């Protein structure tokens, strides 16, 4: 496991760091869109920050499932449930949960 | 895609913001073929 | 568990192929056997029904009178290997001094056997195929000279950075197969493996590629198949000033333990596009020849 | 005891007094994808009858003068009942297929058509004539649906291949004299143990009269050609929202 | 090892670090219907992971002021992905359930909610207050849809049912203090081995708040409440066009 | 056949019902065994969570010191047949000389037993029920005077013809089953078995029997099971002339072989529609008595 | 947390089906990824520098 | 039963009560040199429990604008009792190390440490901006003694290397949510059987902070982290008189 820059917003290098991780914070509980990122490892965007998508990219072809865990730093009282979700090939990005 | 399924629940006196850190691997049947170039050369000039 | 009769007695799972044919070893043509007069009633061989849509089984001994002739004609030049590994031209490379095309001493080909009709008809007679390839590369001057000219052949498979010019940081090679060779030297030749994504090339894809609307600027998208890209062929002048003698490039590809499937109509009309199986509409030529009358020579 | 048939799938039954045989599209019969060829790791859905069965798409005029028509698989589905809402929700597909054309006349009409199965039957453009011009077919032709679409050059299959040859496919002939019905069972034909059901069209069905129809005036002038067929040992995987093109 | 829990169906996971054990309605897990019970000669079609996966179907609002909320089964899922295209193509229908209710909170927030499961839960009109109106129901409070309906007097139910003696049917407690879950397996509950989808709800899910919910000035106002099912050995027959409605 | 592992080791079809719990013999109520302090740690059968939903399984041997009791109090008479074994009443019918409900002579009694809150209450416990009936049908003036009177009871299923007339052709009675007694006589008793379609009848269906959209005049057929209508009771006074007596009928009904599934929670409010569950809005009361103040009785 | 890769597997989570897998782990072994000659220096001998 | 932990060696005992299990750097326990791998002739030396053991050497404090901070090993260690005497006095060196970072907070505050181990991690210098000076780091700045070094850019880690693919090396995070502490253990890892303990550094630890910290006003501002670390089977070798660097 290596840290997958899926906030890769920032181009400064004051805030390069924050690139990293991502908030979430207390909302209006309809269920609203928190992040997206492409699946593909070898392809430029958030992947490109993991070993693995640096070593896929000395690779043209790739077979097999990836896997990604999430890692909540919040506080110990602060609780609350996340749906993530992985859309197959051929599906545009959903409009809601 | 991530999606709020309830909310982000936190009592008082504690910080209203989170952050989550995404951790991303290969599981054991991934497999690579037909190596190539790299698509990113970290050289501007010659190396002095 | 499976209780219910319609599960358990489901053929759902069976992954065998049921296969009414099978393949027999045939190293020569079929003998002729003895054959007589042969007057009956109820029984026919000669009425067939091409209705059914199966080639008819008629032999030469339920027609006429035959001899018994032992056959030994061989038929191991008509099979796959025998008829597609011979070299053949599938694309050239142009290196001129001054031009508008290669004026920077490199040039990149896209790999596709498109390009040229004497290969393209040979493969596109079956839909898909599977097979190695090996590549001669022969290079010479316009007025076929040979010239101590130091070349690089790169291999660049597809996501692998296409060199911009002469001198790029791609050239490098540290990852990317490169062949060094000079023009004295006998052409340059490697084998190239299958390395398709699919389990076998497709020369024709009925699709596309992406979803979306395929509007007119996305209309170049049909028929390209992602799974036939092996990659671009990027050739350059060993050097950092500017070639002396001006080069052209021919590419020769043999294919070689080659597979084929699903056989199609062989093309008939002159071909216009590479990747594209579009036809003059207006000066569609009839397959053969033609006769003034049916009923003369 | 080879020129009446039934064929039952799902629950649709279709029957023929005047066939002609079955051809088995290049002596292989639908099957499902095995352990070792399947890539996917999902388990694939099989919804068995709820696909498998007889869907009576479009019914053609066939004329003196008509050309020929073309459909594409499954594209003709994709847009009809469960078969068409399975393949809309799920990335993936594989199935087989059980073409059965309808075109019954009087023992006084006369006429042949072709019906053959064409694998990754690409359609080309006329090129403006030409050739000079590099067009490319539109989305309505290409995927016609379920209308299908008319040839405008049958002799070189609207894709420059003579139809001459095009008895190398799995295909019948439908001569009115004798019979009024093809049946043609086509597996899955691809490089892939499956592919999207919306973007690919494993094959191309083809209807073609080689020998125009004729009769003389008085007789029944509408001589309709219906296709009929049935999806065989379809699976789908990759579920998703549903995607309509 | 009890608060702890995963669920995964289909292709979907539902995971809980605050579970409390799950329910099993009557005792009894879904099975798919015997052949000795089976009235209907088709065979029916059972799509399995294509349906039987964890359906997030709306998000409801807690507040210290709610009267709670009910959900009618199949109907919710009637026009939802493939479960509710079949359930439209297939006139017969038999299926179990597994509804998840999320409700999570803080350590510092209170209140308990009655999930319960009443089959056959049929809603009555207030019969205009005195009680000598012949009033029904609309259509939108008889089949709700996947946004539920909230009750107008919670105590009777809308049925002239009191919620005291609603623990007699499958039902868990979501107390914030303890757990933010309650996990409810339900078989098919009828008198008839199938009905239909669309006609008839099997039973009805109630969310009520016995215990107001609470909380001081400046912790998170927004307590939300998701539903989450799954249908289970979901099994469908009797294939026609469309219905929807 | 199956080939394919996801076919093979498919747990579809397995129609087995797995019940984790099971019927066991119960003749008298659980005896109490002997009990004695109990001082231990880390092992408490006092806290217990209604959270999971789940009644608590303490006993009264793990919470406070008991002596052995033989408990031989038997739990034959809560049984259901013996709690829906008592004939009861479900529906009157009126047969005046002069008035506006009946005044032909005959009466058509739709059969339903939710028109009297002592038996509605009851049978409404359960959301399903399965059962056979016996009726009887108790005549007399309004006075209470017996007179001799000659009746003609008939069951009329569903689909048959609905007597219109005390002289009706549909009184032969030729396939439906009819029942001649007079008032002199013990009241007419006949057994009825279970005649739904279903296999038990359901007192609540949420849901319509038919599709189509269901506007406000097709509105009163939510809640309406056709599964559950039995069919109609005509009663009429055997003659072609008008009767001298007025009559009035009181039909009682007493369940047997009874079979009950689903409980649900029991009525609380007053009954207001035969087959509605409707309630008054505005007069909604407690289920219990009140009192007032919580800290005294 | 405790920094080591999650083992959760595909059939752990989602409904999976049987799949052989015959692809290959050759190609990325150290040698397949290093042995490939490529550019480490460059030496000028100009006539006149 | 794996929160838990206590660690002693040497006259040292380290506790922890919500520890995150221990990492052993690359699936190896610190040993001895084997004779077979040994290259010097002179019987090295084996003080044990004079020198295995905890040793608290500084802390720091963790705050909202914190980039992060490594240590040099045995740098941090090279004057410091007995251990920091051997490594003065002999020439060769040899040891594994256990090293504990000590973070604690309340259960209102939040925040996640990156405690990783990176061998041969040589500090680069920012080349005067745009590149055009070759620059060294100082002294100072190579060899930080047991006070450490703040990191100018932990993005690139002041070398040049993503923090995002820091996660390869053995690691450990302090999620203050959940656990206080992070136990690494590192063998010897090197290229040489033996090595000086002053010029070479065979391994640098970081720790730096991937989501800030952050608590409410009122809260305890001061959260230090602690570095408590204990060679592992360390041997000496090389005896002359002693040298300060
Ligand atoms: C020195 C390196 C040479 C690398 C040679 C790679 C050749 C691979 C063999 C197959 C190449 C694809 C041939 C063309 C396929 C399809 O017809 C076209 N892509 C049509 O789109
Ligand atoms: C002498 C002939 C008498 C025939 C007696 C038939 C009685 C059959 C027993 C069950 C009758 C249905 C009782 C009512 C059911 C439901 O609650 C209502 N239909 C509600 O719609």
């Amino acid at each position: 496991e290596t840290i997958l820059e899926v906030n890769n917003v920032p181009t400064n290098a004051t805030s390069l760091m924050e690139r990293l991780r991502f908030p979430v914070s207390a909302q209006a509980g309809k269920g609203e869109l928190c992040a997206v990122f492409r699946a593909d490892p070898g392809r430029s965007g958030p992947w490109q920050s993991t070993l693995l998508g640096q070593l896929c990219g000395y690779y043209t072809q790739w077979s097999g499932s990836l896997e990604v865990t999430f890692m909540f730093t919040g506080s110990f009282m602060a609780t609350g449930k996340m749906l993530i979700a992985y859309t197959p090939p051929g599906g545009p990005l959903p409009k809601d949960r | 895609s991530i999606w709020y399924q309830t909310n982000y629940v936190v009592p008082i006196g504690a910080p209203n913001t989170a952050y989550i850190i995404a951790l991303a691997a290969a599981q054991k049947n991934f497999t690579m073929k037909l190596c190539k170039d790299a698509s990113d050369i970290l050289q501007t000039g010659t190396i002095q | 568990g499976d209780r219910v009769a319609d599960v358990i007695e489901s053929s759902i799972g069976d992954s065998v192929s049921r296969a009414l044919t099978r393949a027999l070893p045939a190293p020569t043509g079929q003998d002729t056997q003895v054959s007589s007069h042969r007057l009956d009633t109820g029984k026919v061989p000669a009425l067939q029904a091409a209705e059914i849509g199966a080639s008819s089984n008629a032999s030469d001994e339920s027609m006429i009178e035959t001899r018994c002739v032992l056959n030994s004609h061989s038929t191991a030049e008509t099979t796959l290997d025998s008829f597609f590994s011979r070299a053949g031209l599938v694309g050239e490379i142009d290196l001129p001094l001054e031009g508008t095309t290669n004026p920077n001493g490199y040039a990149n080909w896209d790999i596709d056997i498109t390009g040229y009709a004497q290969m393209r008809r040979k493969v596109e007679l079956f839909t898909y195929m599977r097979f190695d390839a090996e590549f001669t590369f022969v290079a010479c001057t316009p007025t076929g000279q040979v010239v101590p000219q130091l070349l690089q052949y790169m291999f660049v498979p597809p996501g692998a950075p296409k060199p911009d010019s002469r001198e790029s940081l791609a050239w490098q090679t540290a990852t990317n197969p490169s062949v060094f060779v000079k023009l004295s030297d006998p052409p340059a030749q490697v084998s190239v493996p299958f390395m398709s994504p699919a389990s076998a090339y497709q020369w024709f894809y009925d699709g596309y590629p992406t979803f979306g609307e395929h509007k007119q600027e996305k209309d170049l998208e049909y028929g390209a198949c992602p799974n036939n890209m092996m990659g671009t062929f990027s050739v350059r002048t060993v050097g950092t000033s500017k070639s002396k003698y001006p080069l052209v490039i021919r590419i020769y590809m043999r294919m070689k333990h080659v597979r084929a499937w699903i056989p199609r109509p062989m093309r008939n009309q002159n071909y216009l596009f590479k990747a594209n199986p579009n036809y003059a509409g207006n000066f569609i030529k009839p397959t053969g020849a033609s006769r003034t009358a049916i009923t003369t020579l | 005891s080879d020129r009446v048939a039934q064929l039952t799938i799902g629950n649709s039954t279709i029957t023929t007094q005047e066939a002609a045989n079955i051809i088995v599209g290049y002596g292989e019969w639908p099957s499902y994808c095995s352990d070792s060829d399947a890539t996917a790791v999902d388990k694939p859905t099989r919804p068995d009858v709820s696909v498998n069965r007889f869907y009576t798409l479009d019914t053609k005029l066939w004329e003196k003068s008509s050309k020929g028509w073309y459909w594409k698989f499954p594209d003709v589905l994709t847009e009809t009942g469960v078969f068409g809402q399975n393949a809309q929700f799920h990335y993936l597909y594989r199935s087989g297929f059980c073409i059965h054309v309808q075109c019954n006349a009087s023992k006084f009409h006369q006429g042949a058509l072709l019906v053959a199965v064409l694998p990754e039957y690409v359609i080309g453009s006329v090129a403006g004539g030409t050739g000079t011009e590099d067009t490319h077919p539109p989305y309505k032709q290409t995927q016609p649906g379920a209308d299908g679409f008319e040839l405008q050059h049958p002799y070189v299959l609207d894709a420059g291949i003579p139809i001459s040859q095009l008895t190398v496919c799995p295909h019948q002939w439908i001569n009115l004299r004798t019979n009024n019905c093809a049946t043609i069972i086509v597996p899955y034909i691809n490089a892939l143990p499956f592919d999207s059901a919306l973007n690919h069209c494993n094959f191309g069905l083809l209807v073609v009269p080689i020998s125009p129809l004729d009769y003389d005036q008085g007789a029944t002038p509408v001589i309709p050609i219906t296709i009929t067929l049935a999806p065989m040992c379809s699976e789908f995987a990759g579920l998703r929202q549903a995607v309509t093109q």
